[PDB]
């Protein structure tokens, strides 16, 4: 269409036709920013990270269930589907 | 014979500062359209739809209200259930 606008006001989206003259040399910094940010932040969550399954044994969870049954039965407490 | 000393010397009072150019063509409909609402309340009078509001809201929602919250005061008590146990406490 390329209707003429009014190259007055400055958006932050650049406004109607942001074409600048550099965006060969900008480019190379914002990405040299992007990479430089991923693999910062990559490393930074890695220690945050862990596999779901297999992380304690089995042994200690039946022994948290037996330290359920030590409470459960100090409080006196029926089933759910006993009336 | 009595009026204020001569010794006044007053002058007019300006607003101060600067004409800003009128960005604005103000509409006289428009104008006078939010004029005669903000001052509604000056030209109010009771009818039957006036009636007819001021008893849904004022007192008629109010009592359905009052009809939940007191019959239903201190029922449920939803923290920790089983199957087959009792939800409110009447």
């Amino acid at each position: 269409g390329r209707y003429p606008f009014p190259k007055d006001v400055i958006s932050m989206t650049g406004g109607w036709w942001a074409n600048p003259s550099n965006w060969k040399l900008n480019g190379l910094f914002a990405t040299g920013i992007a990479v430089g940010l991923a693999l910062w932040v990559s490393t930074a969550t890695l220690p945050y990270t862990r596999r779901r399954e297999g992380i304690t044994s089995e042994s200690d969870i039946s022994k948290w269930n037996a330290a359920a049954g030590v409470w459960r039965e100090r409080h006196g407490k029926i089933s759910t589907g006993e009336a | 014979e009595l009026k204020p000393s001569s010794a006044i010397q007053r002058g007019p009072l300006n607003k101060g500062g600067w004409d800003a150019p009128h960005a604005l063509h103000n509409d006289g409909a428009i104008d006078r359209y939010a004029h005669w609402r903000t001052f509604y309340q000056e030209r109010f009078k009771y009818t039957r739809a006036t009636g007819k509001s001021t008893l849904i809201f004022l007192v008629a929602f109010p009592a359905l209200i009052g009809y939940v919250a007191y019959q239903s005061e201190g029922l449920f008590e939803f923290a920790g259930k089983r199957r087959g146990e009792s939800v409110t406490t009447r």
